[PDB]
């Protein structure tokens, strides 16, 4: 025979408990990823970015390696 | 090619009577002529330049 029903209560804030936002983990790192690529693509074009990121990146790098040659360069 | 010999054109002919001032020497540079070239161009002529000390 049982007497009582067989529970506790979990933590929660803001109507949000562990178990639910456990589940979102893994989305809110490839939201990140989208953000993190989204923004690294929209300044690609910013010298700093080649120079410091995009240039460093194994075998595909060379393609933000380009030179002006000194005949063809007013400045 | 052509470009460049235009310029020698302009430059042998239509520029006794005919300016070309919306044009400065790095324009050319990379399209007719390369950089040194157009420095040539550039150092053999006098400009003004800002006064002395004694103004
Ligand atoms: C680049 C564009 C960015 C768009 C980003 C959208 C991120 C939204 C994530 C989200 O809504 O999480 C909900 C989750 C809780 O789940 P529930 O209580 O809504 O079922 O919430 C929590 O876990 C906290």
């Amino acid at each position: 025979y049982v007497k009582k029903p067989s529970y506790k209560i979990v933590p929660h804030f803001l109507g949000f408990n562990i178990p639910t936002v456990s589940k979102w983990i893994p989305i809110f790192g490839i939201w990140g990823a989208a953000a993190g690529i989204g923004a690294l693509f929209l300044i690609e074009g910013v010298p700093r970015t080649r120079q410091d990121i995009l240039s460093k990146i194994p075998i595909i790098g060379e393609h933000w390696i380009r030179e002006i040659p000194a005949s063809d360069n007013p400045f | 090619a052509s470009l460049r010999r235009g310029y020698q054109v302009y430059k042998e002919v239509c520029a006794a009577c005919h300016s070309l001032d919306r044009i400065a020497w790095r324009n050319l540079v990379g399209v007719t002529h390369t950089t040194d070239e157009a420095k040539a161009f550039a150092e053999e002529l006098e400009y003004d330049d800002e006064p002395d000390d004694e103004g």
